[PDB]
RNA sequence: AAAUGAGGCGCUGCAUGUGGCAGUCUGCCUUUCUUUU
């Protein structure tokens, strides 16, 4: 109910891709801390991580039965590394080759994947004081089909939260991008529980007021602009 | 004629279960045929078979079916049925005569495997992968062809096809590497560690909280009641909408039902101590369940997942600092 | 621009109504707990 499907997965190592990341531009990835939020399979984290390089890139979920499934696509990876083909059904069943890559205590950083983590929470603590309490530790924060399941789930106010915690985030000179989903067909499937419909006619934000209420200094952001689902750049301020 | 068609399938179906390599690979029908005189078995006994059922419960039309039969022999009566030629050994020689294929379109049957497989060869044991009795197929099969060179015909006529020989020694040198970085690993682990009568009765200590909703997981209801004073126990079974707690002190207990702002305001919540001999039997009940799971045997964790969790969180750790 | 993985069996010894911990060759195995009986 949730809507998140084990299925699309990549087994391809990330020449062929998606195309999500053929729209993004390249220069803002370069060498920045960036937050991801709602990447359950991580293939578009890892295809982030590998061509482009950041130098810590943190995906987050909610399921703690898809997050094992990421670690077992970054294991995959590694696992690339009369040449063999190997069976596919004896990887299934056995899991993949390689280990988890621990790095040392005398460790350098930021060759892929070194880099990348998946950590397990629920983003939303549902106080705004703990809202409040919250501290400014990346550069880029990325975000994709998200506004949907948060939106349904936590009504308004959850979602509230969300914009204020990632303003939170934010260092200051910081870019957050967002495609977020248009207000088509967010009927379609509101008898998930009867609580997802109760919010779903308690939405009292549309789509299109997205952009003014992120401009909005409840949540604060600088400066926007959408250079192309919508494409959005939202911008904190500098310094 | 359908009734002939019928017939055919039958025999076709008996012979295949009379075939040698069927019979060397089950061990139920091996046992029917062992606790017996002579090696016999009742055909109504293999009218109760999955396949048989789809076809005939008849068991004269049955043994009409085995009277034109290449390895079947009947008694008397026609209600009992032999192997016609006595089980041998089992041959070694089947090891080289497989063929592995992987890639199947999740439409697996043994008939689709013989509409692909019987132009090169004959066709003789198929073993196909269930889900778990979920009846899905995997998507791979073992064929069993026939004296080598049908199968090594088959191979080269191709949905990867490799030979069972290739396949176990794919096995072998997977598990090989898999041991080596497991190896690895933990010895890095072993490198950076190396770097660095039960509860007893107290009178009004057991708050009792019912709820009209059904309540959310134990964890957050233990990070509740323990953010307010000190927590004992949280007693909750998953999905149950009325929960206990054991306190250290009845100061603790007065406490929390002193609490009526953040507990009953928030939640719909009946918070209340219970007392008379509800108390003696909810502390029978703590002394049972103490008992049970002393007496309860340890359960199992296998090693790649020991290992996978212990270094996730070594690397979140090390991540995170 | 809508739903499958730890699946099977352990052996230890510290702790245990307390939510396990440290080992066991990655604890072994995986076509398979398996009905085409
Ligand atoms: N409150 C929350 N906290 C953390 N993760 C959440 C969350 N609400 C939703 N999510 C996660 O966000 C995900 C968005 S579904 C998008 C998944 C991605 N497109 C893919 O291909 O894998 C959901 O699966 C859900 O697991």
């Amino acid at each position: 109910q949730y809507g998140n499907y084990c299925k699309y997965y990549g087994y391809r190592n990330p020449s062929c891709e998606d195309g999500r990341l053929r729209v993004l531009k390249p220069e803002w990835f370069r060498g920045r801390d960036v937050l991801d939020l709602g990447c359950n399979v991580g293939h578009l984290t890892l295809s982030i991580a590998c061509k482009w390089g950041p130098s810590r890139m943190v995906g987050l979920d909610i399921d703690s039965r898809l997050i094992h499934s990421a670690r077992q696509n970054i294991r995959h990876y590694l696992s690339e590394e009369k040449r063999s083909c190997f069976p596919a059904s004896l990887t299934a069943s056995r899991g993949p080759i390689a280990a988890p890559q621990v790095p040392l205590d005398g460790a350098d950083t930021s060759v892929f994947p070194n880099n990348v983590v998946f950590v397990t929470g629920n983003y939303v603590l549902d106080r705004d004081d703990l809202v409040e309490a919250q501290t400014p530790e990346y550069d880029v924060v990325l975000c994709l089909s998200l506004t949907k399941w948060v939106h349904l789930n936590w009504g308004d106010e959850g979602l509230k939260r969300m914009f204020r915690r990632i303003y939170r985030h934010l260092r200051p000179g910081g870019i957050l991008v967002l495609e977020p989903q248009p207000w088509s067909s967010y009927g379609k499937r509101k008898t998930l529980t009867e609580t997802i419909y109760k919010n779903y006619y308690r939405i009292q934000l549309k789509p299109e007021q997205f952009s003014s209420y992120l401009t909005s200094p409840d949540v604060g952001f600088s400066s926007y602009e959408l250079v192309a689902r919508p494409v959005y750049l939202f911008h904190k301020a500098r310094s | 004629s359908r009734v002939k068609q019928v017939l055919a399938d039958i025999a076709k179906q008996v012979d295949f279960w009379f075939g040698d390599a069927n019979l060397h690979k089950d061990r139920f029908l091996r046992e029917q045929i062992e606790k017996s005189r002579d090696g016999y078995v009742d055909i109504s006994l293999l009218v109760s078979f999955n396949k048989m059922k789809k076809l005939t419960t008849d068991g004269k039309l049955i043994a009409r079916a085995l009277r034109s039969s290449a390895v079947v022999e009947l008694d008397l009566e026609g209600t009992r049925i032999r192997r016609k030629k006595p089980l041998g050994e089992r041959p070694k020689d089947e090891d080289e005569r497989t063929v592995y294929v992987e890639l199947l379109p999740k439409n697996v049957n043994h008939s689709w495997i013989e509409r692909v497989f019987g132009k090169c060869g004959n066709v003789v044991y198929i073993s196909i992968p269930h889900y778990k009795s979920t009846g899905d197929p995997k998507g791979f099969a073992f064929v069993e062809f026939e004296t080598k060179e049908q199968a090594a015909k088959a191979i080269e006529f191709l949905l990867r096809v490799l030979s069972k020989s290739e396949w176990m020694d794919l096995k072998k040198e997977y598990l090989a590497l898999q041991k080596a970085s497991m190896a690895s690993l933990k010895k890095t682990i072993s490198q950076i560690k190396s770097e660095s009568t039960g509860p007893q009765f107290v009178s009004g200590v057991i708050v009792k909280i019912i709820s009209t909703e059904p309540l959310p997981g134990r964890k957050q209801v233990r990070d509740t009641l323990a953010a307010i004073s000190e927590v004992l126990y949280v007693d909750l079974l998953e999905g149950d909408t009325e929960c206990h707690a054991r306190f250290k002190t009845p100061e603790d207990a007065q406490a929390v039902i002193n609490a009526y702002t953040e507990i009953n305001k928030k939640h719909c919540w009946k918070l209340e101590i219970l007392s008379g001999d509800h108390e003696q039997r909810y502390w029978q009940k703590i002394l049972v369940d103490r008992q049970a799971k002393l007496n309860q045997p340890r359960e199992k964790k296998r090693g790649t997942e020991k290992l996978i969790t212990k270094a996730e969180k070594i690397r979140l750790a090390k991540t995170q600092q």
